[PDB]
Formats: structure tokens, C-alpha cells, sequence
């Protein structure tokens, strides 16, 4: 049976032992659903996921909440899936954390609606569009000094009071009324009450109805933090696949899934890579961003908050970031105090596709 | 001069010493040592067993 | 590092054996297991491939030892199940000079010219009893061309040479 | 107390109960996957460079011969391979088609059709860790590789069978430069390489388009390995184009072979060597980071009258960071190729495009 | 690549108990201790982060489970603790008293009073590791 | 002021997990009268010291370390403390959890870890600089 | 002995608690613990506060403790300067200049602060 | 052969020494030795030591040798040479900010010394 049972706990991760040639594949989705027998035990509604094998029908998981609780020898069930994420118009309007659970208070989905893994190989040389074509925004610092591209990755460099929410709500209505696609907010490792503004703001000004946010806040395990772009991208990937559209993927601080990645990284026991980043830096980044991509039905292009630690852009997070990158818009504070609005600083706003 | 004088006499006699002891253990061979054997051994724990 | 851990093993099952009262038979089941993965070095690997489960491997374990007594194959089960089934050998080395120091023998190798007669070598454990401390000594008599006239003696680690030491000595005092 | 007769021949008889049931020489069983290396018991006729086959269908590449096990790096997707799977042999040591019909088709490191034109049918394998021309094999450059760049042609002109680097930081014209280059080679007797290493695959599909109007495809290949890729496929990325570049070097004839971006090479071993846990060097790459480029770029050579008189001349490129040339990779492959051309950010934001530094 | 549960106390008794394993599973003997930091034998039902009593009334939180032991780390001082103490698995998760009584005195963080001015007598504890208030229960800050 | 506040200690002499454990024990203190529906005000006295202790379990329990050999879940740790500090709505209550948590810097400098990692949780900061508290600027905010 | 039995206002000197400090790092090594930032043992904040912790003042007496500190290479932000300077109240910094000028003590009155000074 | 049988005047040019090293580099974590500073062996003054005490001038014959030595980054401080300029008799200690200045030989006037100036 795909039933085994936990032998090490410590901290976010925890070592679940199956029965031999009965083990999960890496990046499953492994469920505790247990209930207290005594009042010496603890209810846990628990996932993790699988990160290695390490032999002895063995396998070593990272935790998506907290692992306070757990007993050695609760049962673990195999879901024989990765993390399986709801997608369609049921996803609209609606707000999700990483298992693909929604957050809000009005209902839950039910489960014979479809439901797409998180892990997902990169779409083929088959499948990807010859030509670069230009995605129209209707903002004119956009369109005439920097152009986004369709299938194109973009960095916002800005934040704290310029108008970094403005931007992105205006940039979800423009592409809904005139493109006729959706957008999809992935708020990776953010501050929560930030993530309840950034709600109310897209919930008053009427956006929320053609997008689907994902949050995975600060609170939640790395391994959280680390799947909350993936997810919000295999809900971006459902309306490029199955409809057939050009969609936005907004991943508000993409730094937070480099610096999750390094934290897993050093959970799971690795050697770390030059200046304490995962070995696998480079990787999990094209992981992400080559899901990223215009195909010849549909697109994903994405506008994205980088961070750059330190005030340094030979930083290898921002040097990854920046190796798929197509534009850039730099949101400028002398120009909010000016009155110009949107407060994109057109000289240092630069574009791969102004040519 | 007189280092090197010094130094070839005693490596000279290290030669004939060393001949000496390859031999010394040839001629030990060649006595009859049956009256040896058990008169050497029965001494050797009678020493051992002093010491 | 794998003598320490035999060590450990080894003392558990003579600590067991004292307490039991069946160190003959405990010693005679380890000198057979020893004996038995000596003539047979395939059994380890046949115990190492990994798509036998642990049921079949402990099955295979109870079926050939048997005869040997309950904690002997309890230990051996227990070294399945915690992998460390490679260093049953070593257990047994370790055991047997457990209860070589319980009875009080001690073994001794011994090199001499000419191979001695049975009282000689009764007579020098006679002698070296006292000197190590144990109540019986073990003689192993290798023929040894080399040396020529005296016997010496490595038990322990402690070597006690006056054949060839004479001429060796003469020869490092001359020069 | 038991007779240990009885005993010994009771685990005789238990292992010629399993002797036939078990195979262990040719066929083996992984204990563990982990970042896309597996380690498997068994395989005891396994060499040391065998591409060894999963289950799944995934190639491997046998590194380490350990006494108890084989340790494997995966070449492919590690996510459909568990501990129990099945590992059989191929019999040669990491090779890849290698023919006369691999031109004007998008493979990938193991020589695997991409693009889906069909299967790429070819005769020939050629060994990827080939040893590079001796001294006495080789020969001095004296024939024009020619790029159609006048600053290049003028300047820092390069010579067919040598080294030049192509050196400078994000988004200076170092595939521009590429393709210039690749383009020109249509009426001279030049066959072109172009590996993509860790790049984006829509820019390596704007590449293949664009080398298809220029009607480039009658005499190039393209060997890709994408930013998705493990990065076991992106260390064999080059091998792969230098193995691909052989074929036609020693059969007399001249190639060239352009390694985009081999700091993205570098940055793959580098994390191959970290999670198979070796101990790092400076910005944590390897001691052997070194010996990765130097074993690579001294396989492009001119050879002699005797062998041939085909070349291979090589277009590496490193990516710098700030327009930094004392940092590590990049001095490490400037003590390894011929010369370099430094493309500068200061000239290519001012519009001298191309902006070589002269 | 010596294990921490290699003593030869442990290993006798498995032996003498491997047809019939004594389960303690509420009750573990300490393998290591030091810096405040003990390894113990047994609490086979013992859950992570839970609060844990040694032999001498001294309490200690189990953080790491591992395959054979528990990382428990020690709440007070420990140079009483010994190799083969008892350790009693109490059954609750970290958790402080809680309530009104608590406003205007000094406390240690397992919520023991430190003034000396008498016990605390609160009514009702709730546990350390507590979920935040998810972002649809919280309000935009303006007081 | 102590008609209303709560004193937890958890000092040098004390063993490392009482030091870990009493922000926890802070914010478990804080959210009976959060969830009551009053407001309350947490204040942690050098957030870096229980970030050094923690270090220090992880290491004396072998934890694989991160940078500065504090472990990998040490943002976790401190990102769990700091993200309990929330303002209610009028379904839960209302009532809230503000948090005034300090890091103590080394000669002024805020690329070292924790300072980071504390500066990117939480909803701005106050630089205190020793340049104005010398210079005779008391309180020494750095506008 | 002399606070908690005589109740007399102690002095306790310590030349270089830095060396306190490092002997644990030294010893710590071969203990067989992992090695915390900067090579100093891990426990170095809880062997620190053991030590200063006990140097207070009482109901009986008191124990006031001066303490010189050697900064290796004046770096003040390595970890075992750090928690040295967490426990402190005061400083003196004793200036060479004013040795040269005449002063004694030549105590540099500007650097050196004191948290009583209020 | 030549120095010591036939007591003769011997060259020895080497170029890039400082791969001896770095391929005693590439070995050593695979021989089971732990790591060194900057990833160098634990050996790395010894193996150099073998090999370049060896390179002398006898009573039979002499041995000049002139070696270049490659610095790794442009660091002088990295270990591989740092430990060999105790060997050299004379040093030239090559810059590439006298290099860009178009200045050739771009030899450093200043660090670059020898025993024979006197
Ligand atoms: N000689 C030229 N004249 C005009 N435009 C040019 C020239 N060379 C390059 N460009 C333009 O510069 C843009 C970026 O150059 P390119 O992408 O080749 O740099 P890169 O080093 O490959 O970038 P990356 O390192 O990010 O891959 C190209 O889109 C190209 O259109
Ligand atoms: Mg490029």
C-alpha cells in the first residue's frame, strides 16, 4: 500500500519511510491527515513534499506549514501527484495559497474541478513562437520608451510609495479590456498586511474580477515560499494552454523565491553555492522563467519586482534574475513628487525590444 | 682534511664490519646445534624469567 | 571505525552471556558463525542486494542459523535490521577475545629456528603466565627459516626477541 | 552450539537457491536520487564514462566507480526516477550521433532530434572526453576566418583553428557577433556549430529563424541546452558541439564552433560538483573548473598536412559581471584561448555597436 | 560513522527483547548530554516542539525526532542531568499560562513567576506556535 | 506603567532555549487580549540575541548551517515571531498586536544577516546612529 | 565569598576577557561541536552571561568588576568583542597622547562613555 | 642527469608552475584530504617543497631556472603564490594595470626584487 509512515522530524523538514519499490517520485505531494486519539496528541492537517531519496526506502520532504506536533509513526499518504492547484474560471476572483486553497471566505472548490501539477517540463522548441512580438499596454512610457514583449520577463525596480500597485492594477485592466486575457498575481514572501492592501485595492477598484492571486506569505515555511510563483504560474499556464490567450504573471519580489530556494537549500543539508545561494541558483530560476514564454497559441509575459540586495547588480540573484529579463521600468520617486503619473523614469527604463 | 679523514675511516670500517656480521650468521649456521638448540633455550627462560 | 563499533556489539552479547550462564554454547555458536562466513563470501553480498525485502532477508537469516542459540540470532537479526551486518566477522573477533580474557587464556605467536618440543612450550607458558597475568597460555609455533638459533615471542603487542637480537645489537654497539 | 559445517552449507545452498534469480554484472538498482544524481548497487562490469540507461527511459553518466555502488549523473529529468528503478548498461562510453545528416538540425546534448523534424539518422558515434590534438599534430593558423565584421576583420582579426574569445557583460552584442559570423560562412567552405548554453530557448528559437533566412541552415547546428535544463545536460552542452565538430575536422574539413555564454557551463558544473559535495575553490567554483575549459577549448586545433589540414576554430564567450576581466572565469579562460575580444557596455550603450574595446 | 544509539546498555536489552519489544513510547532514557543539549533513547509517541521532564524535575523541549533518539533541549540547568535519567513524556506542546493575572509582574518564558510576589493564577494556556490571522482576517492599519 | 504591562525575562545566565523561547511566549502572551479584542504592544528587546541562541541550538543539535552559521530556517523563525503582530477586522475582533522589535548592529553597519532579514519582515524602521548620540542629538533618530 | 558573607563592595579584575572567549573557541573545536560564525564555539552568548552574570549587586553587597578588553586588529564587530561590549556599563579608554602630555590618568575623556552618565 | 653526471650549465624554463599545484588541487579532494584555505590542499606548501628545493645548483653543476607562475584572478595573496615567492631568487611580478598602459615588459618596478641588487 502507498501508505508510510514519518521516522525523522527536525524542523521543516521530515523523513518519511514507504515500503520498498513503493516510494513517491521527487516532487510529490505527501498529505497528514491525522486525528487526536488522546489528549496527548495534536490534530495536523499537514503536506509535504518530496525532495530527495536517501535510501532505506527513505525519503526526505519539506514542509508547506509547520511541523509542531508531528509523531513518529503517523501515517503518510501518497497523493501520486505533485501538488495538484485548481485551474480555470473558478480560479478567478479568487485568492490561494500554495496547495492551491483559497484563502477568502466564501466557499471552496469542489473536487471535480481540474487540477494541474506544479511541476511542469518547460514547453519545447516545438512549441515556441518564431517571431517576437510587441505586448500593447496603452501606457505610453511603456509603449514608446520601453516595450514589453509577449512572452517577455520585466523588472519593476521601485516600491515604497511611487505607485509599483497603481501600475500593476492598471496593467491587469488595460491587458482584460483590450487583449481580451486574465492576470495572475503571485505574491512571493511578502508582508501579509501589504498582501491585504494590494486586496482591497484590486478588490475596490473593480481588477479583482479578471485575475487570481496567489499569496504565500512571510509566515510560511521556505518550502512554502519557495512553490508560490510555480503555482501562480500553473494557473497563468492553463490560459495560455487550454484558451489560448495573453496572459500577465506578476510576481511580486522574485528575490524571495531566490533567497526561499537558498533556505531550502540549507534545510536540506546542501553546500552552498558562492555568497550562501543554492547550488541549483541558476536552475530553479530557469525552472521558473522558462514556463515564462510565448507559444504559438497563447503567451505569459511577466512583470516582476526584483530586489537587488545591497544595492549590488553583480549580486548572483539579481544576476540570474537579470539574464531573463527583456525590459525594465524604473518607477522613479522624483517624478511622483513632480505629478507625473505613472512615475516611470524614462531614461532609465531600458527595453530588449526598442529596435 | 682532517673531517674527511675521519669521516672515510669510519665508513671503511662499517664495511668491514658489515662483512663481519653477514658471516658472524653463516658460521653460527654451520656449528651443530642440537646440544645448542635445548642448551640456548632452556637458558633463554631461565634469562627471560630473571628479567 | 568498525572495531569500536564491534567492540560495543561484542560486549553487549558477553554481558548477555555472563548473565545467562551459556558462554559455552554462545562462544561455540560464534566460533560456527564465524567459521561459516569465512568458507562463504557471497552471503554478505546475497544480503546486500536491496530488492530482497527485510522479511525475506530476516527469513534467510532464521533459516540458516539455526541451531545457534536465541541471543546469537538475535543479534544477528538486529545487525540486519540496523545494516550493520558487514562487521559480523569483526563481532566475532571481537567476542572471542572477550571470553578469551573471561576464561583467562591468552594467544601467543612464537617463532623459532627449530620447531620445540611440547614441554618447552608448556614450560614458557609456565613462564610468561605470571609475566602477562593470565592463568593459561597459548603457544602458536610457526617454522620461520629465517631466525637462526633462539626463539622470540610477539603476545599482545609486546615482543620479546633474543635469537637474532645478539647479532643485531653486536653490530648497531660496534659501529 | 551448532556444527558450522551444517551452517556453511546451509547459506550454500541458499545462495545457489539465488544465484540465477539475481543479476548484478550488467544490470543494476538505484539507492538513491537526490538534484539529479542517482547512485545505484550493482552494475559490476559498468566502466568508468558508460552511459548507463534507467527505466524510464533517461540516460546516465557513470562518474564514480565506489566499491559498493555506482554513482550516477543523470542526464535528463531526475523527477521520474525512484529508488528501485532499474539501471541496465549501453556498452560505450558518452557518445553522440555524430554525421553527415546532424547539419541543419536543432539537437540537444545527447544528439536527440529537437526541433521535430523527425529522427536525425547518422551512422557514427564520436566519444564526447576524446583527447585534443598533440603537438606534432597540430599546425600554425594561417588561413582567415573571416566574420564580415569590419572591427573584427580589421582589428582583432581571427584565423581559422584558433581560440578567440568573445568577453563583455549582459546585452553587448556577443550573439549579434555570433551570427554575423555564422552567416558569413555560406559561399566559403565552413561548416558552423552554434551550442547554446543555459540561454533562453525563445532566444535560441529567434536564433535557428534567424539563421534560417539567411539560408545559414544548409551549413550549421545547433546544439541546445536551455536555462531548464539540469545542469548535467548543460556540462555536456560543448563536449557535445566539440564531438559534433570532429567528425568534419578530421575528415579534412574546417568548423566552426560557438560556445554562447560557457560561464553558464561554469555555473553548471559548479553545481554539480557542489551537490555531489566536493570543496570548493574561490567564488565557490571547483579546482577542477579549470581543467573543465582547458579540456574543452584545447580539442579546437589546426591540425597538420599529415592528419588532414582540417581546423576548428572556437568562439567561446564569458559573461562578465560589471565589466570585470580579473575575475575568476573569465581569467581562467583568457589563460585558455588565443585572444579576446572585450565587447564594453560604455561603447554599446552609446550606440558603437559592435562595441569592441580595441 | 559511529550511531548515537550504539551503547552497550541498549544493545543488551534488545537483544535480550527482540522477540518481544518492551514499548515504553511515554518514557526515554538519556544517550548523550551536554551544553544543554540531551539525546534520549525511547519517547517513541513523543511529538516535535513538545515540552518534556526529565528525571530531576527540570523540563526540556523536543525539537529534533530523529530515527532512534530525541534532540531534546534542555529548559533549565542541566549539570544535574546524567546518562540514564528517566525523561517523561508530559503530553502537551510548549504552552504558557495566559490571562489577567499576568499584567504587572515578571515572567520566565515557561511563564513561572520571577518577582517572588506569589504564584500566578491564571486559568486557561494557549500554545507558543500559533498561526498568524490570515490576510483576509486583518484590516488596513490606521489607529 | 507596570498597571498594564507585562515584564518576560529571559536573561545571559539563562540557558539558549529560554532565550529562544521567550519572544514566542511574547506574542502568546500578546494574542489573549488580541483575540479578546484589546490592543496590545509587544516590545523585543534584541531580536539578534535570540537569533544568536537559536544558532546555537541548531548548532549543538547539527543542524546543517546556513550563512554565519545560522540555520536555514532562521528567517523562518523570525518571520513566524513577527508576522503574529496584526491588525484584526471588526469580525475578529478588531483588536491588534503592534510589534517594536530590536537588532543590535555591530559599529553601525546593516548588511550583516539578521539585520536584514528583520529589516525586509517588518513594515519599515528607526535608525538610531552613535554618530548623533555622541554628537549630542538625543533621541539619535536618524531622519 | 567576600559579597555574599562579608556584604562588602567587591572588585574583580579580569585582564582580557577576550582570552576567556577564544580558550572556549579553542576547546570547543575538539569537543566536537560545529563551528559557529567566525570560528567562535556556538555557545559563546550563553558561556559569556554564565561569567557576567554572576558579577552583580545584591541586597548584601555588591560586585563591581573592571575588565580591560584587547580588540583584535580594532575590529569591533567580530561576535566575541561584541557580547564582551553587551555586558558592559562602562569605559575608559586610556589614551597614549595624553601619557605623552603629562595627564595621569591618562584617561581620554571624549571616547570614553558610561551608561550612568544621566 | 645533466648537473649531477656531467656537472654542466642547465636552463630550466617552466611556464605555468602554478598548475603543479592547481593540478595537485584538482586531486586532492579526491584523494580524501579535507579542504585547505581558498581550496588548496593541505599539502600545498610540501608538494611545492618537494619539487622546488629540488631545482638547485651544486658543487657539481648549476641550475638556473626561470619558471613563470601564473596569479590566479590577478591575487597575490592566494595561496599558491604566496608560498612560492620563498623559493625565487629573483621575482618579476608582472601587472596588468602596466599592461593596459601599453607598457611592455609590464613588470612592476617596485614589487618586483632579487637577491643580486647589492
Ligand atoms: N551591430 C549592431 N547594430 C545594431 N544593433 C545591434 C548590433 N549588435 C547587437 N545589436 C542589438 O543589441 C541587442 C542585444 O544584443 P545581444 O542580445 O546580441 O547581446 P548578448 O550579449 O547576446 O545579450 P545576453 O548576454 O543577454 O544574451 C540585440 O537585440 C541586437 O538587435
Ligand atoms: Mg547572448
Amino acid at each position: 500500500m502507498t501508505r508510510g509512515r514519518v521516522i525523522q522530524v527536525m524542523g521543516p523538514v521530515v523523513d518519511v519511510k514507504f515500503e520498498n519499490g513503493h516510494l513517491p517520485a521527487i516532487y510529490n505531494a505527501l498529505k497528514i491527515q491525522h486525528k487526536a486519539r488522546n489528549e496527548n496528541e495534536v490534530d495536523i492537517d499537514l503536506t509535504l513534499e518530496v525532495a530527495l531519496h536517501l535510501g532505506d526506502d527513505t525519503v526526505r520532504t519539506i514542509a508547506m506549514a509547520s511541523t509542531d506536533g508531528l509523531i513518529r509513526g503517523m501515517e503518510v499518504i501518497d497523493t501520486g501527484a505533485p501538488i495538484s492547484v485548481p485551474v480555470g474560471e473558478v480560479t478567478l476572483g479568487r485568492v490561494f495559497n500554495v496547495l492551491g486553497e483559497p484563502i477568502d471566505l466564501e466557499g471552496d472548490i469542489p473536487a471535480d474541478a481540474r487540477r494541474d501539477p506544479i511541476h511542469r517540463p518547460a514547453p519545447k522548441f516545438e512549441e515556441l513562437a518564431t517571431e517576437v512580438e510587441i505586448l500593447e499596454t496603452g501606457i505610453k512610457v511603456v509603449d514608446l520608451l520601453a516595450p514589453y514583449i509577449k512572452g517577455g520577463k520585466i523588472g519593476l525596480f521601485g516600491g515604497a510609495g511611487v505607485g509599483k500597485t497603481v501600475l500593476i492594477q492598471e496593467l491587469i485592466h488595460n491587458i482584460a479590456q483590450e487583449h481580451g486575457g486574465i492576470s495572475v498575481f503571485a505574491g512571493v514572501g511578502e508582508r501579509t498586511r501589504e498582501g491585504n492592501d494590494l486586496y482591497h485595492e484590486m478588490k475596490d477598484s473593480g481588477v479583482i474580477s479578471k485575475t487570481a492571486m496567489v499569496f504565500g506569505q512571510m509566515n510560511e515555511p521556505p518550502g512554502a515560499r519557495m512553490r508560490v510563483a510555480l503555482t501562480g504560474l500553473t494557473m497563468a499556464e492553463y490560459f495560455r494552454d487550454e484558451q489560448g490567450q495573453d496572459v500577465l504573471l506578476f510576481i511580486d519580489n522574485i528575490f524571495r523565491f531566490t533567497q526561499a530556494g537558498s533556505e531550502v537549500s540549507a534545510l536540506l543539508g546542501r553546500m552552498p553555492s558562492a555568497v550562501g545561494y543554492q547550488p541549483t541558483l541558476a536552475t530553479e530560476m530557469g525552472q521558473l522563467q522558462e514556463r515564462i514564454t510565448s507559444t504559438a497559441k497563447g503567451s505569459i509575459t511577466s512583470i516582476q519586482a526584483i530586489y537587488v540586495p545591497a544595492d549590488d547588480y553583480t549580486d548572483p540573484a539579481p544576476a540570474t534574475t537579470f539574464s531573463h529579463l527583456d525590459a525594465t521600468t524604473n518607477l522613479e520617486r522624483k517624478l511622483a513628487e513632480m505629478g507625473i503619473y505613472p512615475a516611470v523614469d524614462p531614461l532609465a527604463s531600458t527595453s530588449r525590444a526598442l529596435a | 682534511i682532517e673531517r674527511e679523514k675521519e669521516q672515510a675511516m669510519a665508513a671503511l670500517r662499517e664495511q668491514v664490519a658489515s662483512l663481519s656480521v653477514l658471516i658472524a650468521s653463516k658460521v653460527i649456521e654451520k656449528e651443530l646445534t642440537e646440544q645448542d638448540q635445548r642448551k640456548l633455550i632452556e637458558a633463554y627462560i631461565k634469562d627471560v624469567q630473571e628479567v | 571505525n568498525q572495531e569500536v563499533i564491534a567492540k560495543r556489539y561484542a560486549s553487549a552479547l558477553f554481558q548477555i552471556a555472563l548473565e545467562q550462564g551459556q558462554l559455552d554454547r554462545i562462544e561455540e555458536d560464534v566460533r560456527a558463525v564465524r567459521q561459516a562466513l569465512a568458507e562463504n563470501g557471497e552471503f554478505l553480498s546475497l544480503l546486500s542486494y536491496p530488492k530482497l525485502s527485510l522479511d525475506q532477508k530476516k527469513a534467510l537469516i532464521a533459516e540458516a542459523f539455526a541451531g545457534v542459540s536465541t541471543p546469537v540470532q538475535n543479534t544477528l537479526l538486529l545487525l540486519l535490521e540496523r545494516h550493520r551486518f558487514g562487521l559480523v566477522p569483526e563481532l566475532a573477533e571481537q567476542f572471542l577475545a572477550l571470553v578469551d580474557d573471561a576464561r583467562g587464556i591468552a594467544k601467543a605467536v612464537a617463532y623459532s629456528a627449530r620447531p620445540l618440543t611440547d614441554e618447552e612450550l608448556r614450560a614458557l607458558s609456565d613462564v610468561f603466565a605470571q609475566k602477562v597475568g593470565k592463568q593459561t597460555l597459548e603457544i602458536e609455533n610457526i617454522i620461520d627459516p629465517e631466525l637462526i638459533g633462539g626463539v622470540r615471542l610477539r603476545i599482545g603487542n609486546r615482543i620479546y626477541d633474543g635469537s637474532v637480537s645478539g647479532q643485531l645489537e653486536r653490530i648497531r654497539r660496534q659501529l | 552450539s551448532i556444527r558450522a559445517e551444517e551452517i556453511s552449507a546451509l547459506i550454500k545452498q541458499q545462495i545457489e537457491n539465488y544465484e540465477s534469480q539475481i543479476q548484478v554484472s550488467d544490470v543494476g538498482t538505484v539507492i538513491q536520487v537526490g538534484d539529479g544524481i542517482a547512485r545505484a548497487h550493482g552494475l559490476d562490469n559498468v566502466m568508468s564514462g558508460e552511459l548507463v540507461e534507467f527505466a524510464n527511459g533517461v540516460m546516465g553518466m557513470a562518474l564514480n566507480l565506489e566499491e559498493n555502488n555506482v554513482g550516477i549523473v543523470i542526464l535528463g529529468p531526475y523527477t521520474g526516477i525512484k529508488e528501485g528503478d532499474e539501471v541496465r548498461r549501453t556498452g560505450r562510453i558518452m557518445e553522440v550521433p555524430v554525421g553527415e545528416a546532424l547539419i541543419g538540425r536543432v539537437v540537444n546534448p545527447l544528439g536527440q532530434p529537437v526541433d521535430g523534424l523527425g529522427p536525425v539518422e547518422t551512422t557514427e558515434t564520436r566519444p564526447i572526453e576524446s583527447p585534443a590534438p598533440g603537438v606534432m599534430d597540430r599546425r600554425s593558423v594561417h588561413e582567415p576566418l573571416q566574420t564580415g565584421i569590419k572591427a573584427i576583420d580589421a582589428l582583432v582579426p581571427i584565423g581559422r583553428g584558433q581560440r578567440e574569445l568573445i568577453i563583455g557583460d549582459r546585452q553587448t552584442g556577443k550573439t549579434s557577433v555570433a551570427i554575423d559570423t555564422i552567416i558569413n560562412q555560406k559561399d566559403q567552405n565552413m561548416i558552423s556549430i552554434y551550442v547554446a548554453i543555459g540561454q533562453k530557448e525563445s532566444t535560441v528559437r529567434t536564433v535557428v529563424e534567424t539563421l534560417r533566412k539567411h539560408g545559414a541552415l544548409d551549413y550549421t547546428i545547433v546544439v541546445t541546452a536551455s536555462a531548464s535544463q539540469p545542469a548535467p545536460l548543460l556540462f555536456l552542452a560543448p563536449y557535445a558541439g566539440v564531438a559534433m565538430g570532429e567528425y568534419f575536422m578530421y575528415k579534412g574539413k574546417h568548423v566552426l564552433v560557438v560556445y554562447d555564454d560557457l560561464s553558464k557551463q561554469a555555473a553548471a558544473y559548479r553545481e554539480l560538483s557542489l551537490l555531489l559535495r566536493r570543496p570548493p575553490g574561490r567564488e565557490a567554483y571547483p579546482g577542477d573548473i579549470f581543467y573543465l575549459h582547458s579540456r574543452l577549448l584545447e580539442r579546437a586545433a589546426k591540425l597538420s598536412d599529415a592528419k588532414g589540414g582540417g581546423s576548428l576554430t572556437a568562439l567561446p564567450f564569458v559573461e562578465t559581471q560589471a565589466g570585470d576581466i580579473s575575475a575568476y572565469i573569465p581569467t581562467n579562460v583568457i589563460s585558455i584561448t588565443d585572444g579576446q575580444i572585450f565587447l564594453q557596455s560604455d561603447l554599446f550603450f552609446s550606440g558603437v555597436r559592435p562595441a569592441i574595446n580595441a
